[PDB]
């Protein structure tokens, strides 16, 4: 029942919180992610919360059991809506366009230093439109 | 599984007899100081009971067997030597020793002198072969005893400096000693020829013909699958074939022509004084590679499953890639007939186009080319018009028929400019950038024809009146592209543009056109006029004066003043990509006083 590209979506999502590239997320992995998302968890909460997706009980949750817990949720139209909701945020012009001048200014939030002009040169790949400013459509098309 | 090293062929020679024997004396003269350290004295019987040791005698006075334990190890190393092709030549010490011809032996230590590096390597390797002849003793031993894996049957590589030790110095010590003689030993061979020139040896090269007959061999699946497709099931035992191909030779032809753009593009003509050097026959090959896979992009985009798009990025970069001047002044039959017959398909491709965008409004091949034509084309052209004057290899490469042929082209674009709908409106955007490559592609003024006939390198004067009539030409260089307008008639099409003031939802085709067109028109002329070329006076392309430079360019910024109210849009945001060629035109003394309030208002 969910739809094919959902489940490729899913695929790479499942590969973004699985880092060792085994299938499997062990507590020590998932813990990780926790604290780079600001949250502090203690050992027993994240153990005993993986176990309720676990259907298995090795302790390890594999993709279809990943698929399960997945479907478990209305990711109806939640895609495209972050997607949205992301160019709305990232759009600090309010022009319906996102220039390239910010687009260094929070990616800097992660750490990145990559130069002011590469960038325009990156926006122009995603500008095959040519718009020389992103939208929504351009990042449709990046995603 | 070690492989032996035959020695059987080879024998030992008689002229390396007087070494072999002064370095048998040189080993019993080490193993006799070793025993002398160790405590064993000359004793009077040969007893292993008695516990003592005749042999600190003389050399010439140990017996034949003794000698053949020396001779044994020696001569099978000479003869893993020679049987190996590393010659012996002749020296002075043969000669000299010859007009030579309780006691303490010495034996010359191998430490002091250092070998070359070359032989060090032969010796490293040879004492690899040593091990290996260990490895093969010790195997068939292994077999003896059935059982107990000895772990040093790794191979030598794999053993550690320590276990790598003996036969190492071995091999120093033997080369050492032949040296210290003065026998000196190298590599047998030395390199016959070496096919330098020839451009077959060339990884770049052997790739391109890989490229091309893979391309053929994808050409040849498409015809298969045309076959197949007047049939219902289109499903062929070549689907893993093409996948292999759209998802491998494609992605590896982008990633290799941007990874080497600088390679491609010049023959180390700026970069790269040493090296880099594109051969012309490379050129000549990589512009029918991508002659070729226009041909196979063409009319069969449905076919690929949204790698199109891929498709058309390769293309492009493969445009940027592209050099013509080396094609013209040195090309092949079957490149000029690609190129001609590209045109071609570009002719009727867009004259088919102005028909089904009209006629089949209302109703699979009408679909791919409509997808093509929104898409996959006018980028493309534009690229090929982009390098054409980025290179200026276009003055050569459109020189001939190619002139008519382009601006027909460019009679039936700016045809389908002038004509708006819901997808011309969609495509604004790609006109504007695929005309100013064009305009800064053309050679010659398309739009002024009155110094053109000024300017010698035309395609009507310099093909004259006879070629004049073979070619497609009407005897008139602006006649036969109508529609264009010349420098003058754009002049006052802009005058009255900036005195009216139109809003772009009225002509957007005006500026999402003619002003990227101008915005690169106007660089080759610069080196074409007075403008930039103040010699070749009157004959120069074209002629224009500061006055007209300083009047247009008052009419577009009161444009743009007057546009500032109405946002002025990402449309001129999409325009500025081609007005960077027009800010590093603009001279610095303009940059100061008189720009400013522009960028005053841009910084609001
Ligand atoms: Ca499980
Ligand atoms: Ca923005
Ligand atoms: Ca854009």
């Amino acid at each position: 029942q969910l739809t094919e590209e959902q489940i490729a979506e899913f695929k790479e999502a499942f590969s973004l919180f699985d880092k060792d590239g085994d299938g499997t997320i062990t507590t020590k992995e998932l813990g990780t992610v926790m604290r780079s998302l600001g949250q502090n968890p203690t050992e027993a909460e994240l153990q005993d919360m993986i176990n309720e997706v676990d259907a298995d009980g090795n302790g390890t949750i594999d993709f279809p059991e990943f698929l399960t817990m997945m479907a478990r949720k209305m990711k109806d139209t939640d895609s495209e809506e972050e997607i949205r909701e992301a160019f709305r945020v990232f759009d600090k012009d309010g022009n319906g366009y996102i220039s390239a001048a910010e687009l260094r200014h929070v990616m800097t939030n992660l750490g990145e230093k990559l130069t002011d002009e590469e960038v325009d040169e990156m926006i122009r790949e995603a500008d095959i439109d040519g718009d020389g400013q992103v939208n929504y459509e351009e990042f449709v098309q990046m995603m | 599984n070690p492989q032996p090293v035959d020695t059987s062929n080879i024998t030992i020679p008689e002229k390396l007899e007087y070494f072999i024997n002064k370095y048998a004396e040189h080993s019993h003269d080490k193993w006799s100081m070793d025993k002398l350290a160790n405590g064993w004295i000359y004793g009077e019987i040969y007893s292993d009971s008695s516990k003592v040791q005749p042999l600190m005698k003389p050399y010439k006075l140990l017996s034949e067997k003794e000698k053949e334990i020396y001779r044994w190890p020696i001569k099978e190393s000479l003869k893993t030597m020679l049987a190996w092709g590393w010659r012996i030549e002749r020296t002075r010490e043969g000669d000299s020793m010859a007009l030579y011809n309780g006691y303490s032996p010495r034996a010359i230590d191998m430490s002091n002198v250092t070998l070359s590096r070359d032989l060090h390597a032969m010796a490293e390797m040879m004492a690899e072969n040593y091990h290996n002849i260990w490895a093969k003793k010790k195997k068939m031993e292994l077999e003896s005893k059935g059982g107990g894996n000895h772990p040093l049957l790794v191979p030598y590589d794999t053993l550690t400096a320590k276990e790598k030790a003996k036969d190492r110095e071995k091999a120093q010590d033997i080369l050492k000693f032949l040296q210290i003689n003065g026998y000196a030993v190298s590599r047998g061979f030395k390199d016959l020829e070496l096919d330098t020139p020839s451009i077959e040896k060339r990884f770049a090269y052997s790739f391109l013909q890989q490229l091309i007959r893979y391309v053929d061999e994808a050409h040849q699946y498409i015809l298969e699958f045309d076959g197949g497709s007047r049939g219902k099931g289109e499903h062929f035992p070549y689907e893993q074939e093409i996948k292999f191909f759209a998802k491998v030779v494609l992605p590896l032809i982008d990633q290799y022509f941007k990874n080497h753009r600088l390679y491609f593009l010049s023959a180390a003509s700026r970069p790269l004084c040493s090296g880099g050097h594109a051969s012309n026959k490379e050129k000549e090959m990589v512009t029918s590679l991508f002659c070729k896979l226009g041909v196979l992009v063409r009319h069969r985009i449905s076919l690929f499953g949204n790698d199109a798009t891929s498709i058309v990025n390769c293309l492009h970069i493969l445009g940027q890639t592209l050099d013509a001047r080396t094609v013209m002044k040195t090309g092949l039959e079957s490149v000029k007939s690609a190129l001609r017959a590209f045109l071609d398909n570009a002719a009727e491709d867009l004259e088919k186009t102005m028909e089904n965008l009209k006629q089949g409004q209302f109703t699979k091949g009408v679909t791919q080319i409509i997808n093509y034509t929104t898409v996959a084309l006018l980028p493309m052209l534009s690229s090929l018009f982009e390098h054409i004057g980025q290179h200026q290899f276009g003055e050569d490469l459109i020189l001939e028929d190619v002139q008519v042929s382009c601006y027909r082209i460019l009679t039936s674009l700016y045809a389908l400019g002038t004509s708006k709908s819901i997808y011309v409106e969609r495509q604004r955007s790609a006109l504007g950038e695929c005309l100013a490559a064009f305009a800064g592609a053309f050679p010659v003024a398309f739009l002024e024809t009155h110094l053109d006939k000024h300017n010698i390198y035309s395609i009507y004067n310099t093909k004259s009146s006879r070629e004049r009539a073979a070619l497609s030409l009407p005897t008139n260089v602006e006649d036969v592209c109508p529609n264009i307008p010349s420098l003058e008639k754009l002049m006052e099409e802009i005058v009255e543009l900036a005195e009216s003031g139109i809003r772009y939802t009225q002509m957007p085709h005006v500026m999402e056109v003619i002003l990227p067109m101008l915005c690169s028109y106007m660089s080759r002329w610069w080196e074409h006029g007075p403008e930039n070329n103040p010699e070749r006076a009157e004959m120069c392309c074209t002629a224009l004066n500061s006055e007209h430079m300083n009047t247009l360019l008052g009419n577009i910024l009161k444009i743009i003043y007057n546009n500032l109210g109405i946002d002025e849009g990402a449309w001129m945001k999409r325009l500025a990509v081609f007005s960077q060629p027009i800010i590093n035109k603009v001279k610095p003394q303009l940059l100061k006083t008189h720009f400013l309030p522009l960028m005053e208002k841009l910084k609001k």
